[PDB]
């Protein structure tokens, strides 16, 4: 994502700095998103949702 | 307690502890607190570090062993 930097880096350019061919980098993004998906870790972020 | 009926999802355990929980299928933390340490070591493939982490995750939210609930869930 683009937090605290002017991008928006993409998977190949990300995995360059981690030496992954973008597949493990996809997996790592997915794992972090799943971890933050948990309640008791994202109740505030839930409140930020508007609906 | 309402959090005892919270599953092992909010427990925030490992993937291995999730393997063990699926192998046992203990849904609520209040049913699991009813069990003891050697009783948890009865489970296969779940070792000393596993029960150590389980005691840690129980000490996080005031959970522990020996609490025998009734009329649960």
């Amino acid at each position: 994502f683009g937090i605290d930097m002017n991008t928006d880096y993409t998977l190949e350019e990300v995995g360059k700095q981690f030496d992954v061919t973008r597949e493990r980098i996809r997996q790592i993004e997915a794992k972090a998103l799943r971890k933050l998906r948990h309640p008791s870790r994202s109740e505030v972020l839930r409140s930020f949702l508007d609906d | 307690d309402p959090i005892l009926l919270r599953p092992v999802d909010d427990l925030e355990l490992t993937v291995r502890s999730a393997n063990c929980l699926k192998a046992e299928a203990i849904h609520y933390i209040g049913d699991l607190v009813q069990r003891t340490e050697v009783e948890l070591l009865k489970t296969p493939n779940l070792g000393k570090k596993s029960l150590t982490e389980i005691k840690d995750v129980l000490a996080s939210r005031g959970l522990s062993l020996g609490m025998r609930l009734e009329n649960w869930p």
